[PDB]
């Protein structure tokens, strides 16, 4: 007889993956976290003195 | 009945269970302290306060994880439950003194929590070096309460080590030689020898620190002719053997778990595993000054400690390769305990290899007191001692309790923990190579990215620890009672059923000589 | 002196179900309660002292 | 230089210590201090395993110097064999009252 | 100094730091290879339904398991100890500088000729000038002559500290009652940073080291101006 | 060595008693005379307030905080010198 | 003698899963909360 | 290992309750302290 | 119809192990060649190239003119 | 009913009362050193003494009165006592290591010499040599006690054990008098620190070993020992030899070599 | 050690013992499948005839399943072995696991 | 049939591909027709029907090899649930950012970073490989 | 004899990382020399080398503490 995995396995895998990717992308990009990446290729140096 | 059974115990299984409960509660305390560490570091700036409250948290994190989680679970919990059953003994040799080793731990933990409540805490590092830990820079009671906490833990384990040595040497069946005892029993015996010899030297050193702080001695104070470096030698003469004490019973459980879920009757190369554990226990007493390569020692002393420290990789590699050879040709059962043991083999090997990097003093000049060392030891502690503990806890939980865990939940738990500890610690290698110091509450801005990821990792391991409590609740809530277990002919601790009766081996096993 | 060990062997082997620490009779009970009372009372007192010492004093 | 005054074990040992001392004098081992010597272990000449109940654990060290011991319950009735080497064992129950 | 997302060591500023980088490269490949050799046997052990569960003879394969690691350790130790003894060789310094650790700043003494000494404290974050580095800058830098062998002597007047500059491969603990020596030689002018490296109380994170390496004649005039 | 004494043949109380009264207690009696002979107070050295001696980094938990546990006024000066 | 068997060789009751949940919540929850309250205590002092 | 079916089956809904209460028992007290840190500090 | 031929039946696990331990070693030599070339050689060359005609006084003057020094304006 | 020879101990309150007595003594030393109060410490010393007394009482009840010390049990206790002595040897080694580290490399604060400037050591040929003869002598008289006991001689066992305890007390009184007479103190730099802490823990062990010998003396007066079964006396004799050997190392290292 | 032929001969003789008992049948098969080999047809043949003397049809079927299992992913091995056993299968009336539907998951 | 906890010391049944002939039969108690089928088994097996052979197999053993060795969908539940709880973790971290962490230091402001970056290039931070090596001091831009 | 003094030279009596005894020995030699020279009415200028070496090597606070202790009568080294 089908067990829990046969009946719900596909849904748990699809929704867990969807949710995980969505909430990590959101946390990573939408709430003000400063990752401080390399300036190389990204920052234009500006006069400081 | 309740007080006679649980406060007055002379029974090795119930005392084992007390140690497992105590060690699980300590593990929640050590986990919260590690999350406060990672919250402070998870963005640049100051979260809590300055380095004092921060290093009180770091200091307590280490002492709780070492002395109140790992040692009580591996030796008090699994050693008391399994050792007498694996040798067919009716109990430990000193069953009443065994209960005092247990009961000295709640008061030791109470002293450590009192140290952090009074004055400003002991913000010294778990090494407690003077003069920072002396009575000028750490005036008041906190560091003496830490010393006393360590004395009580020290007596508990020294008496425990006497009990295990005696029990393992004296209480086997008369036909069983020491070369017919299982590897976990050997690993406990060796760890108990290390405890017996190393703890008294730590007790001497922290007593000297105690009298420098309260009786006007000057062991470690140059004004009286003392030397702060003498404390470091006495402390690490204990502290190097201590890390082999933390991992050896883990090696012993990994050998059983790998053997069992490979469907084998025995681990590959048994006498080489015994030789490897005795050689690692022996060499682990002659290497301690690899913790002191920047203190200003002579070049030839640094050459000797670099070489003696590396040599431990030889017997240790014998054991890793012998675990691989035990998997070889197995009928592999992918149980959640097997996954913990496979994760142990791989993560312990990573951390052993960064240890090898550090053994080179010339490179250790630059890596010492940075996060490269923190990465080295959390790969052997948080992904070796912890993984061997979770491996042995899921493997033997049905023996201790009579109930089964849900294996799907336990595999999920393993998967989350494996992702969280690697995300936590792997980036700390980059922080160490690029120069971030240890014991810092904040860092120059360039170190932001890796600290942020490492702090995010620690929260994933928090989610794993919360789910572990739920999984244990689910097992006791559903009460699926064990019926049959595989391979009892080579795993004697299962043969009295689950859980075994209060008294086992009232009639000893029959073993002939021939 | 005379050897009265046989008397003590009979006393401690009497089949009365008592644990060894109480098998000498009522004086064992007294000494046990005195010990346990000082340990538990002293432990409460050590907690009170922690509570007192956990806060700064004028 | 002469007096006695110190009791002997014969006079004063008691409880289990005495039982073990009196049994050892008779060449008997009711408390399992000694390792039993194997028989040839065939079905006609099985290892005889005393017990005070209806079953006892046997550990079989199948060949000399094996580090692996094979463990199993031996029950009252017909001889059983070690599941690794086949050597035969048979339980002989008594009661320490027989 | 370190830069964002850095993976490995700061670029070498001294010949001995250069040596440590190539030695680290040599060691890390080994680490790589062993790590990967293990992951891989491991996965080889676990990916077949074929079995062989009867007793396996250990002696031949244990020879391989001990001798090849022993040889790998010797391949790491030989260049490791060459470097240890080379750094220890006599080198003839042209200058001696002392540094004393304190809670929480460093002092510096340059007393070969005159009585020159001063204190060196972290620039607080709210006083940084634009472009300066948070937790790393100091008010008084340790000016030193480039391309010259300098003896640094390190001690402390209170608790332990440790005086480190990762780009020069330097870390010497600062212990009261003891004078530890190390040598320093920069191949290049510039600013080279480090941070206190032994836990020393409330502001351990906040007592950094900045070396300013310049031509000898600039160093001499700076010295005279600091009297 | 072998000592210079000379006995054996099997094991005895008699012999260890002979060693107790014939060698061990005589040696104690001898050392007791040697001692009770070089005894009797020695002239105290001038006081010098050396900074590596008379350490006080925290008061002692008894008395006035400044006296050692087995303080002897005749031979143990305080950080400020011998008592008055 | 003492009770033997699953659920009886432990110093806490598993006879009711919800009372067990409460006790386990209090037990692990108190160990996890303690360091946060100690930090609060240290911050509040000075 | 083999075992009997659960004597007291814990249904998905009861698991969701045990899981939620267990997670809240760790999250709430720590969350309250950390939420109020500025209050403890800037006191 | 035709009979099936007799296949190898014995030592299948040993044979698979032999074959793969040799492939495992070959990676290691192949990876070692890459790691030496992509990292270690590249480093030696970056340092040798940087210092080959490096002018430390000229590097100093650029820094000095950029205003970075306390001791040199 | 067991058919092994090992001792299943009755459930006991003494492990808990001893653990609590350790909490009371350590929190008591803390309250003495920092809060000017001896109360907790006296209560923990009292409970510790009460615990020791009842626990070892019960071990005598279990053995001499109830017969549970079969040869297999006694053999375990032999190993236990040897292992304990080994751990006490390692504890003294930490203090010997401290002594040699400071004395072999005397720092400038001391005058760069050993003994430090301003230290006037005791003469090792006076009371220290006397103490050495006392403890060596008491190793001879305990060996006499041991052989008399094995030979079934009650009166000479008691006479030799009394002698051995009298010498233990003599050494303790001699040492107490030398501590009072010493012109240096525990606060006199690392010389006074090593001297008093190493000889002081050794004196505490002499007081422990002497108490243990007095326990054996009263049990012997009560006929508890047989000519073949007397492990408490053997253990106290091994502990007593240990205290003598530690004294010999202290005498040679600190009193003689370090003078 | 011994040749392959000698190994095989000793196992043939083990199962060919006329009065082999049930315990010895089980001990022999459960020991034999611990080795790194799939047993030759002539060994299987002797085990199947021991099943027959012990009036145990089910264990003959289980022996055929375990041959297939010991071959792992070498799917050519089991069909060759059944080919070689067909005269014995037919003489003793042993149905294979496939003919009984016992290969269905 | 029905295994009891009180049987743990007795030989027991196990489906294990490496222990194909377990120590006892899966079913020992027989019905009248099952007793008749065990008698029939003593005669030629060619006279047993396929259903009778299958019934003999299923008296002796619980599961076939193909049954006990079958693959399952469990990995979907494991991987999916682990991703769920990893996703839940990011909720905790969002909460912590919003309610626990304050503003990070002003040195991370865009203009500060531009200036600091130029000052790092002016002091030639890591000029051999790590940082300034990646800047083109001739063309005044990041190397391609 | 040898002006153009730059710093204290390598000294094979004190070849290791701990140089505390080098500072201390030079401090002692200097002061022992100066006592010798001011006793016999000779010239302290002959003690100059030890003075230069201890000034280069020794922390200012150690010299200062040792000079205070010489003045107080509590310097524990022999001069
Ligand atoms: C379980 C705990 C544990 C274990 C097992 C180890 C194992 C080792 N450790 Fe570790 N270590 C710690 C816990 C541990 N460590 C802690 C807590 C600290 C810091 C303490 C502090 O400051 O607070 C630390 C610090 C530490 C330092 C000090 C760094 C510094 O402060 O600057 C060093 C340096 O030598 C070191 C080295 C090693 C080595 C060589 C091993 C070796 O024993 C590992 C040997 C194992 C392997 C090598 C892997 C398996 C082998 C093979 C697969 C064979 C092939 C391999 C080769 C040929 C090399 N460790
Ligand atoms: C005849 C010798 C026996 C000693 C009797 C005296 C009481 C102390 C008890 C003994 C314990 C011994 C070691 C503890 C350290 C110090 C005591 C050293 C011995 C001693 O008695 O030293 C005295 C100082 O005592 C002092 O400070 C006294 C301070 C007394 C309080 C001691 C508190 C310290 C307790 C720490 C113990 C921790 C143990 C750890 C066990 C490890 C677990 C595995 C010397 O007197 P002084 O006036 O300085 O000089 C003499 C001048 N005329
Ligand atoms: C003063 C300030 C605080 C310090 C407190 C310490 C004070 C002093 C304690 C002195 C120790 C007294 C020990 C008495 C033990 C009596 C019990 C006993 O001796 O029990 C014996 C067993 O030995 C046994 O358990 C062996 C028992 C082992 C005892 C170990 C004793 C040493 C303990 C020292 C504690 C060390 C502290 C270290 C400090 C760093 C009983 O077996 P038998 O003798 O064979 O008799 C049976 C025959 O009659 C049958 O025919
Ligand atoms: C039956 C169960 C056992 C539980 C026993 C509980 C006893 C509780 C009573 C304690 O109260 C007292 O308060 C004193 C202050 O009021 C202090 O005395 C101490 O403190 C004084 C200064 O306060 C010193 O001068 C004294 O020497 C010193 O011993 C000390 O805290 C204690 O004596
Ligand atoms: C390091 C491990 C822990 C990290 C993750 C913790 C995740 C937080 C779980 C929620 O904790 C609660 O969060 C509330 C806010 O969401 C707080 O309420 C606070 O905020 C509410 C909204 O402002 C007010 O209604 C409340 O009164 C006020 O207490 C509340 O006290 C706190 O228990
Ligand atoms: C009364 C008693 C007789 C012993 C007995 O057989 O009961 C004797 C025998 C040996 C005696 C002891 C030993 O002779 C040694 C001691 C010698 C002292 O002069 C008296 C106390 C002393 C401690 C004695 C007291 C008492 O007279 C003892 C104990
Ligand atoms: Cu100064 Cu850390
Ligand atoms: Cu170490
Ligand atoms: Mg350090
Ligand atoms: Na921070
Ligand atoms: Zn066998």
């Amino acid at each position: 007889a089908p067990d829990f995995h046969d009946k719900y396995g596909n849904a748990v895998l699809a929704s867990g993956a969807t949710f995980c990717v969505a909430v990590w992308v959101y946390m990573a990009t939408q709430i003000g976290i400063e990752w401080n990446p390399s300036p190389v290729g990204r920052v234009t140096p500006k006069e400081w003195r | 009945m309740f007080i006679n059974r649980w406060l007055f115990s002379t029974n090795h299984k119930d005392i084992g269970t007390l140690y497992l409960l105590f060690g699980a509660w300590a593990g929640m305390v050590g986990t919260a302290l590690s999350l406060l560490i990672r919250a402070e570091l998870g963005q640049p700036g100051t979260l809590l306060g300055d380095d004092q409250i921060y290093n009180v948290v770091v200091t307590a994190h280490a002492f709780v994880m070492i002395f109140f989680m790992v040692m009580p679970i591996m030796i008090g919990g699994f050693g008391n439950w399994l050792v007498p059953l694996m040798i067919g003994a009716p109990d430990m040799a000193f069953p009443r003194m065994n209960n005092m080793s247990f009961w000295l731990l709640p008061p030791s933990f109470l002293l450590l929590l009192a140290s952090s409540m009074v004055e400003a805490g002991a913000g010294t590092g778990w090494t407690v070096y003077p003069p920072l830990a002396g009575n000028l820079a750490h005036a008041g009671a906190s560091v003496d309460l830490t010393i006393f906490s360590l004395h009580l833990a020290g007596v508990s384990s020294i008496l425990g080590a006497i009990n295990f040595i005696t029990t393992i040497i004296n209480m086997k069946p008369p036909a069983m030689s020491q070369y017919q005892t299982p590897l976990f029993v050997w690993s406990v015996m060796i760890t108990a020898v290390l405890l017996l010899l190393s703890l008294p030297v730590l007790a001497a050193g922290i007593t000297m620190l105690l009298t420098d702080r309260n009786l006007n001695t000057t062991f470690f104070d140059p004004a009286g002719g003392g030397d702060p470096i003498l404390y470091q030698h006495l402390f690490w003469f204990f502290g190097h053997p201590e890390v082999y004490i933390l991992i050896l019973p883990g090696f012993g459980m990994i050998s059983h778990i790998v053997t069992y879920y490979s469907g084998k009757k025995e681990p590959f190369g048994y006498m080489g595993m015994v030789w490897a554990m005795m050689s690692i226990g022996f060499l682990g007493f002659i290497v301690w000054a690899h913790h002191m390569f920047t203190v200003g020692m002579d070049v030839d002393t640094r050459a000797y400690f670099t070489s003696a420290t590396m040599i431990i990789a030889i017997p240790t590699g014998v054991k890793v390769f012998s675990w691989l050879a035990t998997l070889h040709g197995g009928n592999i059962k992918w149980s959640p305990a097997m996954m913990w043991a496979l994760g142990f083999i791989f993560l312990f090997t990573v951390g052993g290899l960064t240890g090898i990097v550090l053994a080179n003093s010339s490179l250790d000049i630059v890596l010492h007191d940075t996060y490269y060392v923190v990465a080295h030891f959390h790969y052997v502690l948080s992904m070796g001692a912890v993984f061997a503990i979770m491996g042995g806890f899921v493997h033997w939980f049905p023996l201790f309790s009579g109930y089964t865990l849900n294996d799907t939940w336990a595999k999920i738990h393993f998967a989350i923990m494996f992702v969280g500890v690697n995300m936590t610690f792997f980036p700390q290698h980059f922080l160490g190579l690029s120069g971030m110091p240890r014991r810092y509450s904040d860092y120059p801005d360039a170190y932001t990215m890796w600290n942020t990821i490492s702090s995010m990792g620690s929260f994933i391991s928090l989610t794993a620890v919360m789910l572990m409590v739920f999984i244990i609740w689910e097992a006791f809530a559903s009460k699926r009672e064990v019926l049959t277990v595989d391979l009892t002919t080579t795993n004697l601790e299962w043969l009295n059923g689950c859980p075994p009766p209060y008294h086992t081996f009232e009639e000893p096993t029959y073993v002939n000589l021939k | 002196f005379e050897n009265r060990v046989a008397e003590k062997q009979k006393l401690f082997q009497e089949d009365n179900g008592l644990p060894v620490h109480l098998k000498g009779g009522a004086t064992d009970n007294i000494l046990y309660r005195v010990t346990m009372t000082l340990c538990l009372g002293g432990t409460l007192y050590s907690l009170y002292c922690l509570g007192w010492a956990s806060f700064p004093h004028k | 230089a002469s007096g006695g005054g110190v009791p002997t074990d014969e006079e004063q040992a008691t409880g289990l210590e005495r039982e073990v001392m009196l049994a050892a004098r008779k060449g008997q081992d009711p408390y399992n201090i000694l390792a039993p010597k194997a028989t040839s272990g065939t079905k006609e000449d099985p290892n005889l395993v005393p017990s005070i109940t209806n079953k006892r654990i046997v550990g079989c060290i199948c060949e000399e110097d094996n580090s692996t011991v094979i463990w199993f319950w031996l029950h009252k009735g017909e001889a059983q064999r070690c599941p690794s080497c086949g050597t035969h064992y048979k339980l002989v129950p008594h009661q320490l009252a027989h | 100094m370190a830069y964002p997302m850095q993976l490995g060591f700061q670029d070498a500023t001294s010949p001995i730091m250069e040596e440590l980088l190539h030695f680290h490269d040599h060691t890390l490949m080994i680490v790589f290879l062993i790590s990967s050799l293990v992951l891989y046997i491991i996965s080889l052990m676990l990916t077949t339904k074929l079995t062989h569960t009867s007793t396996m003879d250990a002696q031949e394969v244990e020879t391989i398991w001990t001798i090849l690691p022993a040889i790998i350790l010797i391949l790491i130790a030989l260049p490791s100890l060459r470097i240890l003894y080379m750094m220890d060789e006599i080198n003839n310094p042209s200058l001696t500088v002392k540094t004393m650790g304190h809670q929480w700043y460093w002092s510096y003494e340059y007393t070969d000729y005159e009585d020159l000494s001063f204190d060196s404290y972290m620039i607080p974050t709210s006083e940084l000038k634009p472009g300066e580095l948070r937790l790393l800058e100091v008010d008084n830098r340790v000016v030193l002559p480039m391309e010259m062998t300098i003896r640094m002597l390190v001690s402390s007047e209170d608790v332990l500290h440790s005086w480190a500059v990762p780009s020069l491969g330097l870390k010497t603990d600062a212990i009261p009652g003891r004078l530890n020596q190390t040598t320093l030689m920069s191949s290049r002018p510039g600013l080279y940073y480090g941070q206190c490296s032994e836990i020393c109380g409330s502001n351990h994170s906040f007592m950094p080291i900045v070396l300013e390496l310049v031509p000898l004649k600039y160093f001499e005039k700076w010295s005279a101006s600091m009297l | 060595a072998s000592a210079a004494k000379g006995d054996h043949g099997g094991t005895g109380a008699r012999t260890w008693r002979f060693l107790t009264f014939g060698l061990a207690l005589p040696s104690v009696a001898l050392c007791t005379l040697n001692s009770w002979l070089h005894s009797g107070h020695r002239e105290r050295p001038a006081f010098i307030p050396y900074h590596h001696l008379r350490i006080r980094t925290k008061p002692f938990s008894w008395g006035d905080g400044n006296h050692t546990f087995f303080h002897n006024p005749r031979v143990n000066p305080l950080p400020t010198g011998y008592e008055k | 003698h003492y009770e033997e068997g699953p659920g009886k060789n432990i110093p806490f009751s598993v006879e009711n899963k919800w009372r067990l949940l409460a006790m386990m919540t209090l037990f692990f929850g108190s160990g996890f909360a303690a360091p946060f309250f100690i930090v609060r205590h240290q911050l509040l002092k000075k | 290992i083999t075992a009997k079916p659960a004597k007291t089956p814990t249904s998905p809904k009861e698991q969701a309750i045990g899981l939620s209460v267990t997670f809240l028992s760790f999250l709430l007290p720590a969350g309250w302290v950390l939420y109020h840190l500025d209050n403890y500090k800037k006191s | 119809s035709t009979a099936l031929a007799k296949p190898q039946m014995r030592g299948l696990l040993a044979r698979r192990l032999r074959f793969h331990i040799v492939g495992a070693f070959m990676v290691s030599l192949g990876f070692a060649t890459f790691y030496k070339f992509a990292v270690a050689e590249k480093r030696k060359k970056a340092y040798a190239d940087f210092y080959r005609n490096y002018d430390s006084m000229k590097d100093f003057e650029e820094m000095r003119k950029a205003g970075i020094f306390q001791s040199a304006k | 009913h067991q058919t092994h020879a090992y001792h299943m101990v009755n459930p006991s309150p003494w492990p808990l009362t001893g653990a609590l007595s350790a909490l009371l003594m350590t929190s008591g030393l803390t309250m003495w050193f920092h809060f000017n109060s001896m109360t907790l410490l006296m209560i923990g010393l009292t409970t510790n003494m009460l615990t020791m007394y009842q626990w070892w009482r019960d071990v005598i009840r279990e053995s001499t009165f109830q017969g549970h010390h079969t040869p297999a049990v006694q053999k375990g206790l032999r190993y236990g006592m040897i292992l304990f002595i080994i751990s006490e040897v390692l504890f003294f080694t930490g203090f010997f290591w401290a002594f040699y580290h400071s004395s072999l490399a005397p720092t400038p604060e001391l005058g760069g010499c050993w003994p430090p400037t301003g230290i006037h050591p005791l003469n090792p040929l006076e009371v220290p040599l006397l103490n050495t003869s006392v403890l060596l002598a008491s190793g001879v008289s305990i060996t006499w006690a041991h052989h008399s006991l094995m030979e079934g001689d009650r009166k000479h066992m008691l006479q030799a054990l009394f002698i051995t305890i009298t010498l233990g007390v003599y050494f303790t009184l001699l040492q107490a008098s030398e501590y009072y007479e010493a012109p240096f103190t525990i606060s006199d730099g690392v010389y006074g620190s090593t001297f008093f802490v190493a000889t002081g823990f050794h004196g505490l062990h002499v007081i422990i070993g002497s108490t243990f010998l007095i326990v054996c003396f009263f049990r012997q007066l009560k006929f508890h020992f047989t000519s073949n079964h007397h492990f408490g006396f053997e253990a106290a004799a091994w502990y007593w030899h240990f205290v003598d050997v530690v004294w010999l190392f202290l005498y040679v290292s600190i009193y003689w070599w370090g003078s | 050690h011994e040749t392959d032929e000698e190994f095989d001969a000793r196992w043939v003789t083990y199962f060919n013992k006329p009065d082999i008992d049930a315990w010895e049948l089980r001990k022999g098969m459960n020991t034999l499948v611990g080795y790194d080999l799939v047993p030759e047809p002539k060994i299987i043949d002797a085990a199947l005839r021991a099943c027959r003397r012990l009036n145990d049809f089910a264990s003959a079927v289980r022996i055929l399943e375990v041959v297939k299992d010991k071959a792992g992913p070498h799917k050519e091995i089991y069909p060759y072995v059944i080919q070689e056993l067909r005269p014995t299968l037919n003489e003793l009336g042993i149905s294979t696991p496939e003919e009984l539907g016992l290969d269905k998951v | 049939s029905v295994v009891k906890s009180e049987d743990y010391a007795l030989p027991s049944y196990v489906d294990r591909r490496d222990y194909p002939l377990p120590d006892v039969a899966h079913v020992k108690n027989l019905s009248a027709s099952q007793k008749a089928l065990k008698e029939k088994e003593k005669a030629s097996w060619s006279s047993l029907s396929i259903d009778e052979k299958v019934e003999l197999y299923r008296l002796k053993f619980k599961e076939s090899f193909a049954e006990m060795n079958r693959s399952t969908n469990e990995w979907k539940t494991v991987v999916g649930a682990a991703m769920f709880f990893i996703g839940f973790t990011a909720l905790l971290l969002i909460w912590e950012k919003h309610y626990v962490y304050g503003p990070i230091p002003h040195t991370f402001e865009e203009e500060w970073v531009a200036k600091q970056t130029k000052r790092m290039l002016d002091m030639k931070v890591a000029p051999i490989q790590g940082f300034s090596a990646k800047w083109d001091y001739d063309k005044n831009e990041w190397k391609k | 004899k040898i002006k153009n003094y730059q710093t204290a030279p390598f000294d094979s009596r004190f070849p290791n990382q701990n140089q505390t005894r080098n500072c201390w020995q030079n401090y002692l030699d200097f002061h022992r020399c100066e006592k010798a020279m001011t006793a016999k009415g000779g010239d302290v200028s002959v003690c100059e080398w030890y003075r230069r070496v201890y000034k280069s090597l020794c922390p200012i606070s150690w010299v200062s503490t040792w000079d205070d202790r010489r003045a107080e009568g509590t310097f524990p080294g022999k001069i």
